[PDB]
């Protein structure tokens, strides 16, 4: 009997088949819903739209996120995502698949709670597990030691592991994500004259940045050059048949993951929390947590963030201490991957959380057996 | 010692404040200046401020011709500006503190130029 | 001729005037720099704010402290507070005073070095002596034979003195206080739902602490009861308006200061490290210090610690020994008594460090005569 | 030398003079060109009226804004307008006076980069300063601490300011103003049978909406009453000489603004952008921006609006917050008012952009002086 390793992110879904090496089906994590008035007798039109089929009917609805930074807000409708997920795109019987959920460190309590509450009397399958998310990471990267980075749409948030021995206290969770990059950007636009409001034009501005934005090595003297135009503009073809050319702001962007005060915040760029959480943990781990810096999460797939990462962070370490990042090329699916690892361990499959112990304990298990 | 401090902190307020007022008033009857009464409310406009300066440094200091709180502060700044080319130092002192009537930093800065001067 | 006491704290500064009975002015020592944009011409605002004035213009501001662990680590600002102090809150002049300062022990020599040498070469004081912050607690109290256990953001000594003999071979240093019981307040408070993150709603989780939490008699005991919901919760109402109800996270912020791996730490709880520091001095000795322990210092303040401690000490000295916690009702501004009151003893005034003693013998002097 | 205070909005243009307490002359800022056949060979007829003559001899123009949404659209024009601001109305050789001109917040740079290119290649002002809107009108309110709705006839936008600090990542600006009711009530009258649809016809819309159109205090009761006829109706004459009658959609056209879902936008009408942009500044400073709402802004005139607003806030805000919304009687000139105030200060005249810094730098300037 396989298991079901559901990536529930905040921002695509990424479930599949325990493993494999790759999900089965991605899809944003959109529930839609029409707004416009419907005069067609003799339609087919479904009440609410949700994942890719809402993605393509952008114009007629009102997309909204189930999942705000972590959390889940919408209760109602993330149980139509896992609906959704389990019959139309796997197309399996719930109740004969354990599951496994994943989330990020320093959630709410209520928030696994009611998953499992909702993954149990109401999928009825028969076990399951949620497990922290840079735990994964570093299972798919097929470390030991590591300082996982995960991020995107969403948190952010380091989890520094020694020798399968993680450091509690030496956590840093940070709402910077991905999301946030894509309304400072469709904040930014208006400069140039393009403006974005609806939801359905910052789908168009996130899918600008996913694919034209990248990170400057040093932000000063990259600004300085665009001053004087040059190879850095580039043009982009909205559904409509305009096009727009950001020069600028290509790296204005992502630079806000190091200076966050472009946003108002307080709390210092993904440079710095991921060097504070170094000098948190023991002398003796941080020569080789200086060492594997794993990344993960979409939102560390611009192009020169393993560099200038690199550069900020031997520019804190001492002199004398070996920085390297480890960036894999799947570093977006790397959670997920591990996922699959982990539900076909031999060692791990008398840890899930069986019907009969939820049954007999209560939705209050969850921070018992996790 | 139920936090018996208030009393102590609020009685040296005002004795500092009787000290400060005699002085402030006695600076002000050597030139023609008509004297004052309260040494909190009384410095609310920030005018009160800069003849008493003037009178101190023996210079010209105009004000702004309008009555509304912006005023009050474009005065305070002014003040703050003609103290500091005089080198006096002050940390805790900015517009908004006397136009709202700080006791505790609106007789800072009278003893900033009271011990710079006397 | 009067002199001044300053207990400059690693907390709220306390100054005053020797010879009283309570100091003139107490405030936080925070030094705020304002981070928003200012858009307004005719403002007077100035560009750092400090003391309770930062503390209210708070929103505007990156609220920073200069002292950390009993240290400074900022000499540019701490300059600033002490400005404050002498020209704002108290409206003397220093040239006319001689100063007292105090500290703790186990402290960089550095430290004290380079604030006399602020002290003379800045604000022109005539003599200066910097005390030991728990022996001022014993004059304080009055007694002479007591082993004194002061804390509050920053440190916890254990100064076991036997008749004006300290004994500083067992002396305990350790930097667990309420600065560390803040953020871990802060931390867990995430499980509820609220996040506090900025150093503006530091402060209010640090006024959530101070007036909700308390120490549990039985941890054990308290965690079970709390599950089954009972009169454990309360109810804080932020500035914003909204409320917040914690339950069980009262008893264990300040649980932290007994079994210090809530944190991550190794070093043994402040119920142990005062049963160690007796056992360290001699047997003739403890037989008496155990009935004399002053408690000292803010963070012992909470609705338990008093008895608490008692409870776990009995555990550990033998069943013979009668063990007291002195624990007098202002424990809190017991240091800045002592203060008053020793540097208001006819004895006294050949001890200070006179400007000539410096000129003659240059910072170093404070070790020698100290 | 007083400068010159021309804040030239979206519609009515309303100039004056620095220092003076109300704008010497306001016309609406129209430009209109004649259309039909002209056969009179003596006639002196114009090229293109400008103001309210155009606005008297509308019967047989086109009118048309340069100036939609904030934002300039055509330049030929607008220069027109200035230009008969500074010989017509007020006959004042430019080359003397400055000149402070006000913009919105997020437009795009080069509007306010031609705008002082205009101004300083075409007139040889002096010095200009072009300042954002909803900064004066707190400064004409005398406040320091405000979050000011200014919206008339091209923009809505909030800018929350604590002191002087303003908070330029919580600015929101909605695009939904006098223009877009106008058209929605000329479009809404024609379910009676009166169809306006020249640009004179959309002239009188607007002479209506400004004198039969307030605002409902629960809408859906208002509905329901006035679906059994009653006092509701009203009867306006049209400048032919026939009367009409709307009595439904008096309330109906500036309920627009609280649910701009009656135009088919998708934003949340002015009451939810006001919270939201206070839910985005600190704890700390929410406090005392929900009791000073400074209204500004033509549209902002409407009769029941100052209720309205306060009953929508309270209805999402913390129970045991005060909310107060500051609507002066005269708010529509409050921008204005505010600028002859700022231009007026002693402290300000080291602010202007002095011609020789813009033959220095170029247009680009402004982006660094304001
Ligand atoms: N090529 C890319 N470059 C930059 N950012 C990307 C790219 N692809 C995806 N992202 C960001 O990653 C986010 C989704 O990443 P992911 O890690 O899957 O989020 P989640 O963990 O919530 O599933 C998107 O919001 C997008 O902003
Ligand atoms: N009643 C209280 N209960 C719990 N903690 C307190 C209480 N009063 C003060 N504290 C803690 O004590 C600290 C101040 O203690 P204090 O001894 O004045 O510091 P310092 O040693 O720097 O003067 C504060 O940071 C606060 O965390
Ligand atoms: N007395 C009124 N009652 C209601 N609405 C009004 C009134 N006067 C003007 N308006 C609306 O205000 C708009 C003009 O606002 P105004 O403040 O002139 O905008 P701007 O900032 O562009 O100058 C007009 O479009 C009109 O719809
Ligand atoms: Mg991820
Ligand atoms: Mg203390
Ligand atoms: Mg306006």
């Amino acid at each position: 009997t396989t298991a079901l390793v559901c990536d529930n992110g905040s921002g695509l879904v990424k479930a599949g088949f325990a493993g494999d090496d790759a999900p089965r089906a991605v899809f944003p994590s959109i529930v839609g819903r029409p707004r416009h008035q419907g005069v067609m007798v003799g339609m087919g039109q479904k009440d609410s739209y949700v994942g890719d089929e809402a993605q393509s009917k952008r114009g007629i609805l009102t997309l909204k996120y189930p999942i705000e930074h972590g959390i889940i807000t919408n209760w109602d409708d993330m149980e139509k995502i896992w609906h959704h997920t389990f019959y139309n795109e796997l197309r399996v019987a719930p109740e004969e698949h354990p599951t496994l959920l994943t989330e990020a460190p320093l959630n709410p309590k209520a928030n696994r709670e009611k998953m499992t509450q909702i993954m149990f009397e109401t999928f009825n399958v028969p076990a399951m597990y949620v497990a922290i998310q840079a735990v994964l990471s570093l299972y798919a990267s097929g470390r030991t030691t590591g300082i996982v980075l995960d991020s995107g749409d969403g948190v952010t948030h380091n989890v520094p592991i020694y020798e399968g021995y993680a450091l509690p206290h030496a956590i840093m969770r940070l709402d910077l994500a991905g999301r946030d990059l894509t309304d400072y950007l469709m904040k930014i636009l208006t400069e140039r004259g393009y403006s974005f409001v609806t939801t359905a034009e910052r789908e168009i501005v996130r899918d600008i940045k996913e694919k034209l934005c990248y990170v400057a090595l040093d932000f000063e003297n990259e600004m300085a050059t665009a001053a004087s135009s040059s190879s850095l503009e580039k043009s982009y073809e909205l559904p409509d048949g305009q096009v727009i050319t950001i020069g600028n702001e290509r790296f204005r962007c992502p630079e806000t993951l190091f200076q966050p005060s472009f946003i108002g915040m307080e709390s210092a760029g993904i440079h710095e929390t991921t060097y504070n959480s170094i000098m948190k943990c023991d002398i003796d781990i941080r020569k080789d947590l200086y060492a594997n810096n794993v990344m993960s999460g979409g939102t560390t797939m611009y192009p020169g963030i393993a560099d200038r990462m690199q550069k900020e962070i031997t520019a804190l370490a001492p002199s004398t201490m070996k920085i390297k990042i480890i960036a894999p090329p799947e570093r977006k699916y790397s959670v997920w991957i591990g996922g699959s690892i982990l539900a076909s361990l031999s060692t791990f499959q008398q840890m899930w959380i069986t019907k009969q112990e939820y049954d007999e304990a209560g939705p209050s298990i969850v921070h018992r057996k996790c | 010692f139920s936090d018996i401090i208030k009393s102590r902190s609020d009685e040296h307020n005002d004795v500092q404040k009787k000290t400060f007022t005699k002085w402030i008033n006695a600076r002000f009857s050597k030139s023609g200046k008509p004297p004052i009464n309260d040494m909190f409310t009384d410095l609310k406009d920030g005018r009160k401020l800069l003849d008493l300066l003037e009178g101190l440094t023996g210079t010209s200091l105009p004000k702004e011709r309008g009555s509304t709180r912006v005023h009050a502060l474009n005065n305070v700044n002014r003040v703050l500006q003609v103290l500091h080319q005089n080198n006096v130092e002050l940390v805790n002192i900015g517009g908004t503190d006397i136009v709202d009537g700080n006791h505790k930093l609106t007789l800072g800065l009278l003893w900033s130029i009271i011990l710079h001067w006397q």
